[PDB]
């Protein structure tokens, strides 16, 4: 009976299976070389020594094995902008750990990691924490009382445990004991927690903790600045290898057009990806400047004027006289009665009858549809507020060019 | 579709335009339906009892599954699905259970079957313009019902506003609209006179009154009484059933003249204009204690009299709004007896309140401090009044 | 008799291609091979993507991924090593709601027949749990976000970045497909979430702007096809029924029209199209709207009036089909006012020209009309009652809305314009000349 | 003789779309005219005629808080002749609550307000709907407890509600009356000492 | 990053230029493709630029005061000019930006 599958499952004894292919996958050898840099320049697939993070993993490495040396626990703030190789960088570190853990060169070692992203609320951490000790699901009370009675009591022979808190922004909130919790237990002595807090903004610790999370959150904190076009494209010719299906000045493009935006690795990574499948249906086996630019100009968007220029003759009407409003009272802020007295202006200038007002709601709903035009639901007809929300120099790049 | 049509324009006539049309979407089962209607119109054109005599006729000649609703007992959206679920899946007793639209969507699914049997579906939600004012996923969705349950149903709505009142942020699917117009005198004079046989069974009913009544009560006697009822009436209302109630009272007023022996139009055109007074009152003095007459007439001189003008009067557009303390020393001004204060006169306050003669129009939840502001919610006429039942003029402090 | 019913299966054929058919597209050559060329590829490679279709509504976005699918699922090399989760951001309106449906909808070891158990974060340990065990030897699934852009209001994005987050992530294939109409949804996302989203965005703007595709795609619409084209069309419907929309489709194997019928169909349909009429209410009705819903919505209108005693199309009924939606309705609904309510939209228009769209009250406006009635001598004798009631008739019919106190003292404001009303006073029918002579003055 | 007529209203719908109303013209007084109400529930409940509900107005803060307490009412007063939760207490659970008993034998089903004027006017507009809506399926008779005029009921029902209403007037004695009356019978009555 | 310089260049030179420091994310878009169009480099959209406002967010030199539409939300700059004319550290580009009134 499933019941009794969801008491084994709370239970941690039966493992969550995913359905299996009835057919084989495809073998490597059966693919082309556009294929090998399609699948090698994927953004799952992580190099075991990442490039440009030399220095970075240098620190986190001497942290985390200095605090496993002396068996004493504390924390750490590592911090960035998203696509910067912070979680990766984390975790090569704490495998490179295990691995001289393995080879009895370092003292063994727990390895717990929690998101906070992937919790629907800031007191499941402790069910999560105390689910990769036992396997067992219990309620947060409980798995508080468990984790309380695992930390601060002295039991030896307790083993070092190394905590990585992925996205520590979702773990605060108003009251902030869960974060309180995490960075409270490293400084009993009862406790070997060795606690890895990950975040994107650099002054978390003082926007939105409180004095005593800040004070146990120390100062030893990294920062993972944005990549340079040279670093971000360093990351792309090593994903490529030896291998010559990428021109040189294509990956200098998409580097230099990529780290002028964000800085993301992921956005490279899926900008190069885009071009090799433009260069496979193109019929060719490298990967030209062209494809690059024809990539750079469908992932980085702009489709307004495309939007303006495929409406109908009476919304481009409206479009016009919208802005015309906004030009005649100044306020960029505008109300359906002078925005319609505009429309019958220019329609009677252009040559053609207008829709009534009724038809007129309606086109108005429809650009407010599309985000063209920002506007209220149509029950106060004649007095709603409508915004523009592309500029008018857009609408009149689009209707004269 | 032929059937329906010739079913229906019996029982409302001069809307054969409109019996057409819905025969014309959706009279057969067999073809398909648009994915909602929207017909409108004013009060009193007849969309309750159309769709629901439409839905009745569909349910009894053919296979479709009908369900009509009203969007005012669905103060939630569990209603609302929990009475359309019943009705488009029936005998399914209390085991009945709709969590959310999805859950309501889901069970519909299963509804579906093979095409010879030739299934259909029907909703009518009359008073829809109380969907806009609820849990804003409910209008998008019914709109386009056919597409999610993959199924051949119609969603039909009613309401008296136009569908551009309906328009949401986040925009619609499309609406076949109807329009249901209002209808002119000749129309209204041959709904008035469709029921001439009822009418006559009526009063044949209710004995030499009822041989001087059969020799001459018939069609073109009552079509000229409803002229003459048109002739005054039609002006302020067009409401067919305020014009039928109205039309049944004056006919009894009319026919005393032919059952005891022009040469009617005056005899009638007097009670005529007493019933138009009337009209909107749907009917087939206030007594008070004396220091609350004197109270009331306190606070509609509070409410009235321009509070700085209360220096030159007392000492011896909208009501205005007045404090405790105004109230009470325009009270001790007019009363002119010096009564103490004691618990009843500020219960009569309160009282008084509660009998919606006053109101608050700010504070409330500080009553007792000071902050509170009342308004008087009276006329002129029954200040008169209550000043001349207590021999207290008004008009000299006006 | 039999020419009755031919007839009768052309209006059932035609209706049941406007209404229903949700597979066939037109146009769109490059979108559609890029939605099935990453849909093929995840499916068959284990690739993990995302994608972005965006577009007006109206233009065919969901009609693309029944194209898409409809094609794909009958290969048994996608239909075997692949599930499909569909998400409505409609019917769907929490993240508890969706994780639900994909707990069901993956067939889930807590699943068991459309009742899962366990709490949100239970159910959400366990997707998580199960997606992450899988890897390139499990099936590929597809998440299909339709309604995209209301999956971003729900809390935190819990739902978006876990989607997006196994997409970037050494675990099962899966694909996340978003469909909105939104055309700046992206702004919408949070940083991590507009992160891992990788930024293909395919449009669908409509490829009908030109009238002359408008007329060409009316044309189509409207004609029999030939019974090859039908048979084709009825093996690739039985092989989608042979494996969700295909329950009740079109299914063209039905029907069955002899080629004088056809012919003569579209003899008449391509006769009536080349006139001026017809071309000038596709004209009007392509300067409203150029969506296909619109022009669907026409042509159901049309063609349920195709009753035996008039069997074909013309121009005029194209005309009267563009004339009914070409109409005001605020216009019809003035028009169906008694002359007391006209009489007091008149003074409302009396009253909002001189004062310049100032706000008005019951008290005011019945002064303004009392200063009439005294000497119309058509409404001496009517009483206040009477006037506040037809006052209450307008202001429950959206002729008069409130600024948003006594209900004969409440402010409120004109919906009409000056227009409308004077339209009114042209199209009202047996109106008296003491009101029409106070109209102008 | 108020008592009798509005029996007979009740009893004249039940021999027998607009819901039938009757509006009771009582006095200033509130706490005096529950006893009134009472010997009417006990008046249609001795003949069997029809089952009453009473609507404070402190019950009815909102709309779904009125149609609850309606319901409740409803259900617990023929269980109280011869125990659902409140959130579960709908019209359709009315309608099938009516059918099951009461279809196979009319009782009517009248509701009391008796503060008229306590009452919200958007929430009670909505009820008068809602109750309009389920004539012919629910026989439904609205008695009210109208302390000032007729005027607050004419202007208190817009158009549109009061399309819906057949109402019929009914006027007890003023309180002056009921009083002289108690003065002049009871006070002055020489059997007491 | 250089889209990033271009926009704390042009919310220096609107708060420097105008007593009123309500700046909408329109209203600086607006000013921002100008300035853009001055030096000829591609402008991103609103749908880019919001992102790289929420990525200068981040740094701390900013705070979005979050509204109803992204079209609306209120960007308040949290440094003082100097240490933004000394974090940018590209006083030929900052110089230039700032001396062009005409595009506001
Ligand atoms: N220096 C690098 N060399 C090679 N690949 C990299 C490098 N940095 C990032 N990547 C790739 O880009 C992706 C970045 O994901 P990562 O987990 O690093 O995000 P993050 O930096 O932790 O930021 P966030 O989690 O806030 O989005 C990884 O999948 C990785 O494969
Ligand atoms: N054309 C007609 N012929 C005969 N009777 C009619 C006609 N139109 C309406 N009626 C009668 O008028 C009565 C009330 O009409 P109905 O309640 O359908 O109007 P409504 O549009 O529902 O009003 P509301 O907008 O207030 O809901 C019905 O009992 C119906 O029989
Ligand atoms: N290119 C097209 N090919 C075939 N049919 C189309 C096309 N474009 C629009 N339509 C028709 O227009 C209507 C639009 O429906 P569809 O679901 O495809 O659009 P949508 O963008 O998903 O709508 P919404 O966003 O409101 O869900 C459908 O009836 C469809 O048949
Ligand atoms: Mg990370
Ligand atoms: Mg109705
Ligand atoms: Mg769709």
């Amino acid at each position: 009976t499933p019941s009794q599958k969801m008491k084994k499952i709370r239970a941690g004894e039966l493992s969550p299976s995913m359905q299996q292919r009835t057919d084989l996958p495809a073998k490597d050898s059966s693919k082309s070389e556009l294929q090998l840099a399609r699948e090698q320049l994927h953004v799952s697939v992580v190099p075991k020594s990442l490039p440009c993070r030399e220095r970075e993993f240098e620190n986190i490495y001497a942290f985390l094995e200095g605090k496993i040396q002396d068996q004493c626990g504390g924390c750490m703030y590592v911090s960035g902008v998203p696509g910067t190789g912070k979680t990766a960088t984390v975790t090569g570190v704490i495998r490179t750990l295990q691995r001289m853990a393995k080879q009895n060169e370092l003292p063994a070692f727990e390895y717990l990691e929690i998101n906070g992203m992937r919790l629907t609320e800031p007191r499941q951490a402790y069910v999560q924490i105390y689910k990769q000790l036992t396997g067992k699901t219990v309620s947060w009370e409980q798995a508080h009382a468990l984790l309380e009675k695992r930390f601060t009591t002295p039991a030896p022979r307790r083993v070092t445990t190394v905590l990585l808190v992925d996205e520590l922004d979702i773990l605060c909130n108003r009251r902030q004991d869960v974060v309180y919790n995490l960075l409270d237990w490293p400084t009993k002595s009862a406790a070997k927690l060795v606690v890895v807090t990950i975040a994107n903004t650099m002054d978390l610790p003082e926007r939105l903790l409180m004095g005593k999370v800040t004070s146990r959150l120390g100062l030893t904190r990294l920062t993972f600045q944005p990549y340079s076009h040279k670093q971000l494209q360093e990351i792309v010719t090593a994903r490529l290898g030896g291998s010559e299906t990428f021109k040189g000045e294509a990956v200098q493009l998409v580097a230099r057009k990529v780290a002028a935006v964000s800085g993301d690795a992921r956005r490279a990574l899926d900008i190069c990806r885009r071009a090799t499948e433009i260069a496979d249906t193109a019929a060719v086996k490298c990967v030209t400047m062209l494809h690059v630019q024809q990539a750079l100009a469908e992932m980085i968007a702009s489709a307004k004027v495309q939007a303006i220029r495929n409406c109908s003759r009476m919304e481009q009407i409206f479009l016009q006289a919208i802005a015309a409003e906004v030009t005649r009272t100044g306020v960029e802020e505008t109300t359906f009665m002078g925005v319609y007295q505009q429309v019958e202006t220019i329609a009677a200038f252009m040559g053609v009858t207008f829709p009534p007002p009724g038809r007129a709601l309606r086109l108005c709903s429809k650009l407010g549809a599309e985000r063209l035009i920002i506007s209220e639901h149509s029950r106060n007809d004649l007095f709603q507020k409508i915004l523009l929300n592309v500029s008018a120099d857009d609408i009149h790049y689009a209707l004269r060019v | 579709m032929e059937a329906i049509c010739s079913s229906l324009e019996p029982l409302f006539p001069c809307r054969e335009a409109a019996i057409e049309t819905l025969g014309e979407l959706i009279g057969d089962s067999s073809e398909t339906y648009p994915s909602a209607i929207y017909l409108f119109g004013h009060s009193g054109t007849g969309k309750t009892a159309l769709t629901r005599a439409f839905l009745k006729e569909c349910g009894k000649r053919q296979n479709v599954r009908t369900a009509h609703l009203n969007a005012i007992e669905c103060y939630t959206t569990k209603i609302m699905l929990e009475i359309l679920l019943d009705s488009l899946a029936p005998d399914q007793g209390d085991a009945l259970k709709v969590d959310n639209m999805l859950d309501f969507v889901e069970q519909l699914r299963r509804q579906a079957a093979t095409r010879v049997e030739d299934q259909g579906f029907l909703i009518a939600v009359d008073n829809a313009e109380r969907l806009r004012d609820m849990d804003a996923n409910v209008l998008p969705v019914l709109l386009r019902l056919q597409e999610l349950t993959n199924l051949n149903l119609c969603v039909i709505l009613l309401s008296q506003l136009p569908f551009e009142k309906f328009y949401n942020k986040t925009g619609l699917s499309e609406i076949v609209c109807l329009h249901l117009a209002q209808y002119n005198k000749a129309e209204t004079q041959r709904i008035l006179g469709s029921d001439f046989q009822q009418v006559r069974n009526q009063l044949l009913e209710q004995k030499k009154r009822l041989e001087i009544c059969q020799e001459a009560v018939t069609e073109d006697f009552y079509n000229n009484y409803l002229n003459l009822f048109l002739s005054v009436f039609y002006k302020a209302c067009r409401d067919v059933p305020e014009l039928q109630l109205t039309a049944r009272k004056c006919l009894s007023t009319y026919l005393e003249p032919v059952l005891d022996g022009s040469r009617l139009w005056r005899h009638i055109a007097g009670p005529l204009r007493s019933a138009l007074t009337q009209i909107y009152m749907r009917i087939e003095s206030l007594e008070l204690p004396y220091y609350a007459k004197f109270l009331l007439i306190a606070a509609f001189l509070a409410s009235h009299n321009a509070a700085k003008q209360d220096k030159r009067l007392f000492v011896k557009l909208g009501p205005k709004s007045f404090s405790i303390d105004r109230l009470l020393a325009i009270f001790y001004a007019i009363l002119e007896e010096k009564v103490g204060l004691t618990c009843n006169l500020l219960s009569q306050i309160s009282t008084l309140v509660h009998l919606n003669l006053l109101s608050f129009v700010s504070g409330e939840q500080n009553i007792m401090e000071g902050s509170a502001r009342l308004q008087c919610t009276i006329g002129l006429e029954f200040v008169l009044q209550i000043g001349k039942v207590v021999g207290f003029n008004v008009r000299q402090y006006l | 008799p039999e020419a009755d019913r031919e007839l009768v299966s052309i209006r059932r054929f035609l209706k049941e291609r406007l209404q229903r058919d949700y597979t066939t597209l037109r146009g769109y050559a490059k979108e559609r091979s890029n939605v099935r060329l990453l849909l093929q590829r995840t499916a068959e490679m284990g690739e993990s993507n995302s994608l972005l279709l965006l577009g007006p509504r109206g233009s065919g976005k969901t009609t693309l991924i029944n194209s898409v699918l409809a094609d794909l699922l009958p290969n048994k090399s996608f239909g075997e090593n692949t599930l499909i989760v569909h998400l409505d951001g409609n019917l769907h309106t929490d993240d508890r709601v969706a994780l639900k449906s994909i707990t069901v909808q993956m067939q889930l070891e807590n699943a068991a027949d459309g009742k899962v158990f366990g709490s949100f974060a239970e159910n959400l340990a366990f997707l998580l749990q199960c997606l992450k065990a899988g890897g390139k030897h499990s099936k590929s699934v597809i998440f299909i976000l339709e309604e995209f852009d209301l999956f971003c209001a729900h809390h935190n994005q819990t739902l978006l970045y876990n989607l997006f987050d196994v997409s970037q992530s050494a675990q099962a294939p899966i694909c996340v497909l978003g469909v909105t109409c939104r055309l700046d949804v992206i702004e919408l996302l949070e940083k991590r979430v507009k992160s891992r989203f990788s930024h293909r965005q395919v449009f669908l703007f409509p490829s009908l702007r030109r009238f002359e595709d408008y007329v060409d795609l009316c044309r189509d619409l409207l004609s029999l096809p030939t019974g090859n084209s039908l048979l084709l069309a009825a093996e690739k419907i039985y092989n989608l029924q042979n494996i969700y929309f295909s329950r009740n489709h079109f299914d063209p194997g039905e029907y069955g029209f002899s080629p004088r019928l056809r012919d003569a169909w579209n003899k008449q349909i391509c006769k009536v199209l080349a006139t001026q009429q017809a071309r000038s209410t596709l004209q009007a009705l392509h300067d409203f709207d150029i969506s296909e819903a619109y022009l669907k919505n026409f042509l159901f209108r049309l063609v349920a009036h195709l009753r035996p005693q008039s069997p074909h199309i013309t121009a005029e009924k194209m005309a009267a089909v563009g004339s009914q939606f070409e109409g005001d309705d605020k216009i019809e609904l003035l028009c169906g006012l008694s002359v007391l309510e006209l009489c007091l939209i008149i003074a409302i228009k009396h009253h909002s020209q001189i004062y310049d769209r100032d706000s008005f009250n019951f008290e005011i406006i019945y002064a303004r009309f009392s200063k009439f009635a005294k000497v119309s001598t058509t409404m001496q004798a009517v009483e206040r009652s009477i006037v506040l009631k037809a006052f209450e008739h307008l202001r429950i019919a959206e002729l008069i809305m409130p600024l948003t106190v006594q209900k004969e003292f409440e402010m409120h404001k004109l919906a009409l314009t000056y227009s409308q009303i004077h339209h009114c006073m042209q199209r009202y029918q047996a109106l008296p000349t003491e009101v029409a002579q106070w109209a102008q003055s | 003789r108020t008592l009798e007529q509005l029996v007979d209203f009740v009893v004249g719908q039940a021999e027998r779309e607009v819901l039938p109303t009757a509006a009771l013209l009582t006095g200033i007084n509130q706490p005096d005219h529950l006893s009134q109400f009472t010997a009417l529930t006990q008046r249609l409940h001795a003949q069997r005629a029809a089952m009453v509900c009473v609507l404070q107005s402190r019950d009815c803060a909102t709309l779904k808080a009125a149609v609850e307490t309606l319901v409740f009412g409803l259900v617990e007063d023929n269980a109280e002749v011869e125990r659902l939760r409140r959130s579960q207490c709908t019209m359709k659970q009315l309608k099938s609550w009516y059918t099951n008993n009461f279809d196979s034998e009319r009782r009517q089903l009248v509701v009391i307000l008796p503060d008229f004027e306590c009452f919200n006017a958007s929430v009670l507009q909505d009820l008068i709907l809602i109750l309009s809506a389920h004539c012919g399926s629910l026989p439904f008779v609205l008695v009210l407890g109208v302390a000032t005029a007729m005027t607050a009921v004419h202007g208190t029902l817009p158009y549109h509600v009061s399309s819906k209403i057949r109402l019929r007037v009914f006027q007890t004695q003023a309180a002056p009356t009921g009083l002289n009356e108690v003065l002049d019978k009871v006070l002055l009555s020489p059997k007491y000492a | 990053p250089l889209q990033q310089k271009l926009m704390l260049c042009t919310l220096v030179l609107m708060l420097r230029n105008e007593r009123n420091k309500d700046i909408s994310m329109g209203r600086l878009h607006e000013v921002y493709r100008r300035v853009c169009a001055k030096r000829n480099i591609l402008a991103l959209d609103q749908a880019e630029f919001t992102g790289t406002v929420d990525l200068v967010e981040t740094r701390g030199i900013l705070r979005i005061m979050r509204k109803k539409e992204p079209r609306l939300h209120k960007v308040l700059l949290q440094w003082d000019e100097e240490e933004v004319h000394a974090a940018l550290s590209d006083k030929q580009l900052i110089a230039s930006i700032l001396s062009d009134t005409a595009c506001l």
